[PDB]
């Protein structure tokens, strides 16, 4: 009856917003009330994401469309410093509709591989005109798009199927052995993230294999670690409709050097899958149990999670 | 293993800060190339 839930996987992964999702799904989700709450990080994360791809341009060396735009942009970190969190004047409104809509800018975005982009910028600053007004009132999907920092572990609790799910997130922060091994200690089962999306990132300066390949090699240790043996691994292959979006432009072979299948969805979200499914060394034994996922779309999430419960449940 | 928490520390803390929470004094300094 107690379920002891771990998510594990890369920053930027998905795991908070899984979180977020079992909130709405299995617990009193957000009320109009607490969603005025988010209308302030709302604000600085659209700041932040078109600061970010301003920030790129000077890396890159990518000019603005309109040179105009350029004082606009210097305009920005004034207006912005300016401040009244959880209020959006009509110049800053401007300074941040001309950016976003600059052919540099757009440019720059399309580039998002070769920077850190976070994946709700898109989605903010594609829907300026809801946002802006002094009216707006912040939707679910918006209080989930939210990107928050954190203190440590995060978990909720929740009842389901009549299971007293624990669901932890142990996040980005950094934490000693003992920390993990108390995480370890009593675990049901494990979610691991992938973001699927991140195929095509660059490799950072320090970085000897790609994002991908890191989420690989660690998914091997979880997975053919012996003391997970009675544990239920469950992966999340996840941003799958981001995923959808990029295989048209940006080849598998990026990220798979030896890739000879066709850049078509089906074909090399399969690929991926069996280079996870294929690092299990104890097939007849161990199932690792994969769905793909948009954990920013609720339906998904409730459906993919429902499997997983019936998963648990006959695993007894 | 130890190895396992040398993999999660580095996977785990990676990806996007500096675009997360409210505005803060350093994140709204001026890019150099706009000076
Ligand atoms: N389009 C899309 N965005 C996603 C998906 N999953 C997460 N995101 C976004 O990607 C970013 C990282 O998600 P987050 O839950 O914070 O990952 P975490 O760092 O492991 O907690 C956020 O901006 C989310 O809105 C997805 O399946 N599709």
């Amino acid at each position: 009856r107690e379920v002891k839930l771990l998510l594990l996987g890369a920053g930027e992964s998905g795991k908070s917003t899984i979180v977020k999702q079992m909130k709405i799904i299995h617990e009193a989700g957000y009320s109009e009330e607490e969603c005025k709450q988010y209308k302030a990080v709302v604000y600085s994360n659209t700041i932040q994401s078109i600061i970010a791809i301003i920030r790129a341009m000077g890396r890159l060396k990518i000019d603005f469309g309109d040179s105009a735009r350029a004082d606009d942009a210097r305009q920005l970190f004034v207006l912005a410093g300016a401040a009244e969190e959880g209020f959006m004047t009509a110049e800053l409104a401007g300074v941040i509709k001309r950016l976003w809509k600059d052919s540099g800018v757009q440019a720059c975005f399309n580039r998002s591989r070769e920077y850190l982009l976070n994946d709700s910028a898109a989605y903010y600053l594609n829907d300026l005109d809801r946002i802006a007004q002094p009216n707006y009132i912040p939707t679910q999907q918006d209080v989930l798009r939210t990107r928050v920092k954190t203190t440590g572990i995060v978990e909720t609790h929740f009842t389901f199927k009549d299971l007293h799910f624990k669901m932890f997130d142990v996040g980005g922060q950094r934490s000693e052995r003992k920390k993990w091994i108390h995480c370890f200690e009593g675990v049901t089962a494990i979610i691991f993230c992938v973001a699927l999306s991140d195929y095509d990132l660059v490799l950072a300066e320090d970085e000897e294999m790609n994002r991908m390949h890191e989420s690989m090699k660690l998914f091997d240790s979880i997975c053919n670690n012996k003391w997970f043996t009675d544990t239920s691994i469950i992966l999340f292959l996840n941003k799958k409709d981001l995923f959808e979006e990029k295989i048209k432009k940006s080849p598998l072979t990026i990220c798979y050097p030896e890739y000879a299948g066709s850049n078509t969805y089906e074909e090399a979200a399969a690929y991926i899958q069996c280079q996870f499914e294929d690092l299990n060394k104890r097939k007849d034994t161990k199932e690792i149990y994969t769905h793909f996922t948009c954990a920013t779309d609720t339906k998904n999430v409730q459906f993919v999670f429902d499997a997983v419960t019936d998963v648990i449940i006959k695993n007894n | 293993i130890e190895g396992l928490v040398e993999l999660l520390n580095r996977v785990q803390s990676s990806g996007a800060h500096d675009q997360r929470g409210l505005l803060r004094k350093e994140d709204l300094v001026l890019p150099e190339f706009l000076q």
